[PDB]
């Protein structure tokens, strides 16, 4: 019954390398999620 | 509190579920009003 | 170009849905049954 988000940024076909991801924020959400959609501004 | 949460007319505010399609997972909430299909064929949104 | 995601089951007002959006100055997180059409987008 939560929601956790991790982020990472790196300058410059996924690249060859190893990198780790840090948490940002945890959210108490009581509704299960089965489908998700992205958004892009044109 | 038997006296402080009752009246001669009664309380119609509280709502509970007689039956439902499937069990609820721990810490999950559902307010959908969909009727479980107890009959052979669905009723398509009308209480039959 | 890409900013934000939406989450849910039916993705409409009928049931609960999630919506996270960024607009280059902050992050807005909000769990409400907003009206999603066939393909939402931003001008
Ligand atoms: C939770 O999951 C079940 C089965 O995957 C689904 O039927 C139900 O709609 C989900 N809950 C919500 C609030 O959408
Ligand atoms: C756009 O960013 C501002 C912050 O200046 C925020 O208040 C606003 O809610 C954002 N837009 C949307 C649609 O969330």
């Amino acid at each position: 019954g939560y929601f956790k988000i991790y982020s990472k940024h790196t300058p410059i076909d996924l690249p060859q390398g190893f990198s780790a991801l840090e948490p940002l924020v945890d959210l108490p959400i009581g509704i299960n999620i089965t489908r998700f959609q992205t958004l892009l501004a044109l | 509190s038997n006296k402080l949460d009752s009246k001669v007319s009664g309380n119609y505010n509280y709502l509970y579920r007689l039956f439902r399609k499937s069990n609820l997972k721990p810490f999950e909430r559902d307010i959908s009003t969909e009727i479980y299909q107890a009959g052979n064929k669905p009723c398509n949104g009308v209480a039959g | 170009i890409i900013r934000g995601w939406i989450f849910g089951t039916t993705l409409d007002s009928k049931t609960q849905s999630l919506l996270i959006v960024n607009n280059a100055t902050n992050v807005v997180i909000k769990v409400c049954e907003f009206q999603f059409c066939n393909d939402p987008f931003l001008d």
